[PDB]
RNA sequence: GAUAGAAAUUUUUAUCCUGACGCUAUAGAGAUAGUACCGUAAGGGAAAGAUGAAAGAAUAAAAUAAAAGUAAAAAAAAGCAAAGAUUACCCCUUCUACCUUUUGCAUAAUGGUUUAACCAGAAAAAAUCUAACAAAGAGAACUUUAGCUAGAUACCCCGAAACCAG
RNA sequence: GCCUAACGAGCCUGGUGAUAGCUGGUUGUCCGAGAAAGAAUUUUAGUUCAACCUUAAAAAUACCCCAAAAACCCUAAAUUCCA
RNA sequence: UCGGAGUACAAAAAACCCUCCGAGUGAUUUUAAUCUAGACAAACCAGUCAAAAUAACCAUAACAUCACUUAUUGAUCCAAAAU
């Protein structure tokens, strides 16, 4: 799950011209023969200084691949599991602070001994408290993200997570919804009988 | 065309001097053969190659013991010369189960039972 | 992604560092290099077979020349040396040659004592005398 | 969907087998997963199995 | 064969090999003598049977077929009446 | 094989600015979101490549198939060219056939 | 249970420094660099292998290809046109019914059978629906109206043991992929089209009252009830007197794709509303 | 090569093994990392048994520095003033118990 | 035959969130420049920069003195130039340069004075491995009588005489 | 013959990275196993099969093989099949 | 291109611009079918045998025969017949 997230949203754009894109090179610069020097034909050849590249990197490059919904499920279920297992994940309720100084969280953070890095997750993005929003827009190690921004990548890169009673019910109903679910016959955006 | 060779049965039909000669039993003939590989299997064809391999004389120098059966001596005969044959002598018997471990075989051709004792 | 080598340096000190005691451009150029260092190596590795039978070749003379000094053979002398039950190696025995003057003519004078007990004994072709020196023994 | 003591699935599997084939089955245990695999077709018999013991 | 195409990027297949070839989905091929329409007044009534008879063809040819067709031509056919439905699957092979 | 004779400088990268920091965090949009977003939409990048992958050939003529009408006269050249030639060498040339 | 969990407390922190991927997961990719992968970098000495220049898959060096010496002989001809149906052992559908997969209480559609998976039908691949086979017929112990396109007679006898309803019908293909996607159909925002007649060599099977077809004569479907139950040796129960007989009567037009809807009508799921045309000209078209 | 390199006889430092045995490891300096994962063995070794090795030769002074370096090192410097410097970069425990050991003997 | 190849019919929700697992002076545009120079013309087409806060600090200051080529410092019987060695450089003993092509090359068959920088294996149909879920798999369209989904494993460079159009 | 120092038909640009069964080249270490040719082919300067060989996987018999057995005018070394 | 004999002496195979015979069909009536085990040979394509069971003739054969009988022959595609 983390080499895919890395990796699906990489487009590289790398490219070098090859032998039929160098500006010049539409003529053998000397006879094939008598002239008692090496045989050439375009002066672009790879072989030559100012030539082209033989193979190189060639245009934008999606490295782009889906993995299977139920994997990327259980690659989230896996994270949340290591990070409980291994106590560093800690549940708060309405993720309320007393003041807006992101000092204050550094302190309640060295305190607990919570680690150099926490990233709370909020169950929506407009119901986060102005305290909070605040407190963490001023601090690198603090990241604060909604319930839908939650990934895999991000709970490895920050030692600590910090999750909301409802942030922890929603990701209960969210992932616990695919233990027991149909193929799709269509994508799940369209209505269903009893899904959204 | 180069082939197998065939040998006539008279050739294994000992002279009653034979038996003086190379020190064996005119009555009883002898219960095991020792048998080292001397030449090597190289510019030899390949089914005397195959008879060395499956008699177990792919090194040189290291004896061998086999049954002196017919079935065993066809295949020594086919491979007779590459081989030195001797009969495998036991002046004090069979090892016993607790003599395993302090036996040796002489270039000479006994397996001595107690073999460095203490 | 553009990659080039930034140790060539150190990959080409490496062969270079083999051939340093070479004669004429072999010691500085790379391409006469590589090939003068691997004929080096495959020289060493054949002369480390080598050594061994250049030694005992060594140790076999210099045994004929202290045995000719003494009166008797090279063959003639490691027999009788061998029929004593004497297992002294030629190494040992140019060690001694060399080193034990004494004891190398003790040597020679024993081996020649086996000799003639061995011509007098194949002279008489009796069974019933047998040399001092040509008694055989036997592990314990 | 093997949870628990999966050694000791393996052993009752083989102990179950082995008077079937005259011999004990050949097993490959992936403990990081969870799941058994044996040498041979005994899906059904393994079913059954399953069913009498109640899982 | 045109492993990508230059529409599409996708790999065609040749027309001969499934104009004069069958593939049950078993994944063998099924196939018509050659000549058994030709000179059939000089050949004897068991050399006719013999060419009017379907065979079968080997691992060579079948995975050379197998190249030449796409995946469109291996998939599970239900037809109406299907003549070849029952020898479709592969039955008692102990390999 | 000649190599630089002085330290270059230190590059203090930070692995805690805001890219770094909010890499990838919709990435599970969609399975957390009750699905109406693919992470499809989440690739910014040309337009004949959100969402799709393919090699030379197949991106050369993706390419000319979506933006080839308004590339310039010279770069259409080349793209044609470029297929043509990997056509060829895709359909004629390799070793297991 | 999973003492992993356990283990893990000891172990260090699980970060991006320390991931590893299953053993064998990923097979090295293998370059021509180094003494054994150059020197030719195994494409062989000279000839066209070594330079990229070797002849098509069905060339064999001028001889006539093995492919092209066969002579031509119809077996995929016509394959396009073909007409196929998904099966449908009884086996299978006592399973859906048993797991829940179909209600036995209600009709049992096409539709139903996507719904819970039971089938997939493509039409694009030229499927024309399910067709019913007997692979389960001596545990079938379910009472069903089932609604099919083709139908064993077997299939149909071991129904009736139970006491169901088998009805075959035609689905042309844009009737079949509207029942089979019925949401997406709703969703393009078109009205409901007629069901189209099925061809000539199709209309006798669907008007004989032996193949159940929904165009056949209500009037000789008890004649070939009894003809099937007198053949197989058992008694045909008393459909009419049952407690389900409306659910088990019930029939769509031939006209007709849903069960209640009609052709015309306009199903507009974002107001949860039925829009129906009250044009004359649409009406007949539409009825007729 | 023999011709390439230097060469030397066979020889003892101060006739050592004659009257008695001194041993020729004077010193042994450990450099590690607290942190760095190359340094987890040189880590474990001094955990474990650099007590152990220090008990069992009494003529050799060891000191450890855990410092921020990349690569950790083992100086050993013996009687004769001689320096030997070793990598214990990525090592098992076992492989710098065998290096050590084979440094003082 | 090589190969070419639709359509009917379906899907596609507004904007910012855009920069770089692209190059760093033989690389990246040919480019300091379509300029010098080469052709009557169409046309072809380059190389070349490096101190320092201050050179309104050149009786100017510090880092490498590391490629090939020379000098410091020409050579002393004998031999693919080295190895075994040795108190000792040679003297002693032993080894028919390297790639390529061939049945076979020290071959007197090809290639190279040397140094530095550039210069040549690329594709996932069937298969193998790993993993998810499993009579079902897939985030839409398909495949399914243990199968479906995902990932990793694979297929070079230079060279004609020629042909066509302007 | 001559048509801007090469004319059995000029030169430049583009097609063009033309095409070569033909020649040359093809860049780290170590380890395991390892091949000299039967048939087609405008084919013998090449390919496609077979026989060998490599990498994995299922099995059970695999080589050596005494009798006995394999043609009729004469016929050697020896073959095939077998416990 | 196909067959026989020697090379190639005794299971099979085996080459030469090696030595000799031949074939590119005739005559006659017994006008010689369907379906299917198991086999030979074979790179592939092709070539060969064949038990049992079926309808008509003795109610006891049908392998067409002879000319050294072995060779007397040509793939797809495509064209024509009446399918
Ligand atoms: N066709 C074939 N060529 C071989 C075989 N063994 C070696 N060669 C060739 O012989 C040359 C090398 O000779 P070698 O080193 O084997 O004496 C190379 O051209 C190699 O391809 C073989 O078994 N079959
Ligand atoms: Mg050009
Ligand atoms: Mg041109
Ligand atoms: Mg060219
Ligand atoms: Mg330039
Ligand atoms: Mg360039
Ligand atoms: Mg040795
Ligand atoms: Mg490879
Ligand atoms: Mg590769
Ligand atoms: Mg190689
Ligand atoms: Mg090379
Ligand atoms: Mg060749
Ligand atoms: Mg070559
Ligand atoms: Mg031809
Ligand atoms: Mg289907
Ligand atoms: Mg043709
Ligand atoms: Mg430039
Ligand atoms: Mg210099
Ligand atoms: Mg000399
Ligand atoms: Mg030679
Ligand atoms: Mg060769
Ligand atoms: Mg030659
Ligand atoms: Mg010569
Ligand atoms: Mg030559
Ligand atoms: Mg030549
Ligand atoms: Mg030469
Ligand atoms: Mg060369
Ligand atoms: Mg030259
Ligand atoms: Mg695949
Ligand atoms: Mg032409
Ligand atoms: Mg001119
Ligand atoms: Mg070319
Ligand atoms: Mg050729
Ligand atoms: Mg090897
Ligand atoms: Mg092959
Ligand atoms: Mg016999
Ligand atoms: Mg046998
Ligand atoms: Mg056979
Ligand atoms: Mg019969």
């Amino acid at each position: 799950v983390a080499i895919w997230q890395k990796n699906f949203k990489r487009i590289s754009y790398a490219k070098t011209k090859t032998r039929a894109e160098v500006r010049g090179g539409g003529r053998k610069p000397w006879v094939q023969k008598g002239s008692g020097r090496a045989r050439h034909g375009s002066i672009r050849s790879p072989i030559w200084r100012g030539g082209g590249v033989a193979h190189g990197p060639r245009g934008p490059t999606s490295y782009y691949y889906m993995l299977p919904m139920k994997v990327r499920v259980q690659g989230l279920k896996v994270a949340l599991t290591v990070k409980l297992a291994q106590d560093d994940l800690h549940i708060v309720d309405s993720l309320e602070l007393p003041t807006a100084d992101p000092q204050y969280l550094i302190e309640l953070a060295r305190y607990r001994r919570w680690g150099d890095s926490v990233l709370l997750v909020d169950l929506e993005h407009e119901d986060m408290p102005q305290n909070v929003v605040a407190a963490t827009s001023g601090l690198k190690t603090f990241n604060l993200v909604p319930a839908v921004g939650l990934n895999v990548h991000s709970m490895l890169k920050h030692q600590t997570l910090v999750l909301t009673l409802p942030t922890v019910a929603f990701l209960e109903e969210k992932l616990l919804w695919h233990n027991s679910r149909y193929t799709p016959l269509y994508p799940f955006r369209l209505p269903y009988c009893d899904f959204p | 065309k180069f082939t197998r060779s065939r040998i006539p049965d008279k050739v294994f039909q000992p002279s009653p001097e034979d038996h003086e000669k190379y020190g064996g039993d005119p009555q009883y003939p002898h219960k095991l053969h020792i048998v080292t590989r001397i030449k090597s299997t190289k510019r030899r064809p390949y089914w005397e190659k195959d008879i060395i391999k499956m008699l177990g004389l792919e090194k040189a120098h290291t004896p061998q013991v086999h049954k002196n059966i017919p079935s065993v001596n066809a295949k020594l005969k086919v491979v007779k010369h590459l081989i030195r044959i001797k009969p495998l002598k036991l002046p004090q018997g069979l090892p016993t189960e607790e003599d395993m471990a302090n036996t040796c075989l002489k270039s000479n051709g006994e397996l001595v039972v107690r073999w460095l004792l203490n | 992604l553009r990659s080039r080598v930034t140790d060539r340096y150190w990959r080409v000190q490496e062969v270079l560092k083999h051939a340093r005691h070479f004669r004429g451009r072999k010691n500085r150029c790379y391409r006469l290099a590589v090939r003068a260092v691997t004929r080096a190596f495959v020289k060493c590795t054949r002369a480390r077979r080598l050594k061994k039978r250049s030694l005992r070749t060594l140790w076999i003379n210099r045994i004929t020349a202290a045995s000719q000094e003494h009166g008797l053979k090279y063959p003639a002398f490691i027999i009788n040396l061998i029929k004593c039950q004497v297992e002294l190696n030629r190494k040992v025995l140019a060690d001694l040659a060399i080193y034990e003057p004494k004891t190398f003519k003790s040597l020679a004078a024993l081996a020649k004592r086996r000799r003639e007990e061995g011509f007098a004994a194949a002279l008489g072709d009796g069974k019933e005398p047998d040399g001092i020196f040509s008694r055989v023994v036997q592990h314990r | 969907k093997v949870e628990g003591d999966i050694w000791a699935l393996q052993k009752d599997v083989e102990d179950f087998l082995s008077p079937l084939l005259g011999k004990t089955p050949v097993t490959q245990v992936n403990e990081v997963t969870g799941t058994l695999r044996v040498k041979g077709y005994f899906d059904q018999q393994l079913k059954a199995w399953l069913l009498e013991k109640g899982f | 064969v045109t492993y990508f195409s230059s529409r599409k990027g996708k790999r065609k297949t040749v027309k001969a090999v499934i104009y004069r070839f069958l593939r049950l989905h078993s994944g063998l091929w099924l196939r018509r003598k050659a000549g058994y329409k030709k000179k059939l007044w000089k050949k004897t009534a068991a050399r006719k049977r013999r060419l009017r008879e379907f065979v079968f063809c080997n691992k060579t040819q079948s995975k050379l077929l197998d190249k030449m067709t796409t995946s469109f031509w291996k998939r599970r056919n239900w037809y109406a009446d299907d003549p070849y439905q029952k020898y479709q699957d592969r039955t008692n092979l102990k390999v | 094989f000649h190599v630089r004779v002085t330290l270059p400088p230190r590059k203090v990268v930070d692995r805690w600015n805001e890219k770094r920091a909010m890499f990838g965090v919709y990435d599970n949009i969609g399975i957390l979101g009750n699905f109406e977003k693919h992470p499809k939409e989440l690739i910014k990048g040309p337009i004949w490549l959100r969402g799709w992958k393919g090699n030379e050939l197949q991106r050369c003529i993706r390419k000319k198939r979506m933006v080839g009408n308004r590339m310039f006269i010279d770069d259409l050249h080349n793209l044609n060219k470029r297929i043509s030639y990997l056509y060829k060498h895709f359909n004629r040339h390799g070793k297991y056939r | 249970g999973p003492r992993a969990l356990d283990l893990l407390r000891a172990l260090p922190r699980v970060s991006l420094a320390n991931l590893k991927p299953n053993p064998g997961s990923r097979k090295p990719e293998r370059r021509p660099r180094g003494r054994r992968r150059g020197r030719k970098c195994g494409r062989g000495h000279k000839g066209e292998r070594q330079r990229g220049t070797r002849p098509r898959l069905g060339f064999e060096g001028g001889q006539t290809p093995f492919y092209l010496r066969i002579p031509k002989y119809g077996f995929n001809e016509g394959h396009s046109f073909r007409h196929q149906y998904q099966p449908l052992s009884l086996n299978r559908l006592q399973y859906l019914i048993d797991l829940g997969r179909v209600d036995p209480t209600q009709p049992i559609d096409l539709t139903q059978l996507v719904n819970g998976r039971g089938v997939t039908i493509q039409p694009s691949k030229r499927d024309y629906g399910v067709q019913l086979v007997e692979e389960g017929a001596d545990t079938f112990k379910a009472k069903v109206n089932i609604e099919v396109q083709m139908a064993s007679e077997l299939a149909i006898a071991a129904i009736e043991k139970n006491g169901g309803v088998v009805t075959t019908a035609f689905y042309d293909p844009r009737s079949l992929e509207i029942l089979c996607k019925p949401v997406p159909f709703f969703l393009r925002g078109q009205p409901i089209p007629k069901r189209m007649l099925p061809p000539e060599a199709l209309v006798p099977y669907y008007t004989d009252a032996k193949n159940r077809g929904y165009l056949a004569d209500p009037a000789r479907f008890p004649e070939a009830r009894l003809e099937l139950a007198r053949k197989y040796g058992y008694v045909l129960p008393d459909i009419t007197k049952d407690e389900l007989f409306k659910m088990l009567s019930t029939r769509k037009d031939p006209r007709q794709i849903f069960f209640g809807l009609a052709p015309g009508w306009v199903v507009n799921m974002a107001d949860k509303k039925i829009l129906k045309p009250t044009d004359e000209n649409l009406l007949k078209y539409y009825s007729s | 090569t023999a011709r390439g390199t230097a060469s030397r006889f066979l020889t003892s430092v101060l006739h050592n093994g004659l009257g008695r045995y001194v041993q020729q490891l004077q010193r042994l300096s450990f450099s590690l990392s607290r942190d760095a994962p190359s340094s987890r063995g040189a880590r474990e070794f001094v955990e474990r048994e650099v007590t152990d090795f220090a008990r069992r030769n009494p003529g050799v002074v060891i000191y450890v520095n855990p410092r921020p370096c990349c690569v950790p090192r083992v100086v050993a410097e013996y009687l004769n003033g001689a320096v030997r410097e070793e990598s214990i970069h990525c090592k098992s425990v076992e492989e710098i118990a065998a290096l050590v050991q084979k440094l003082a003997d």
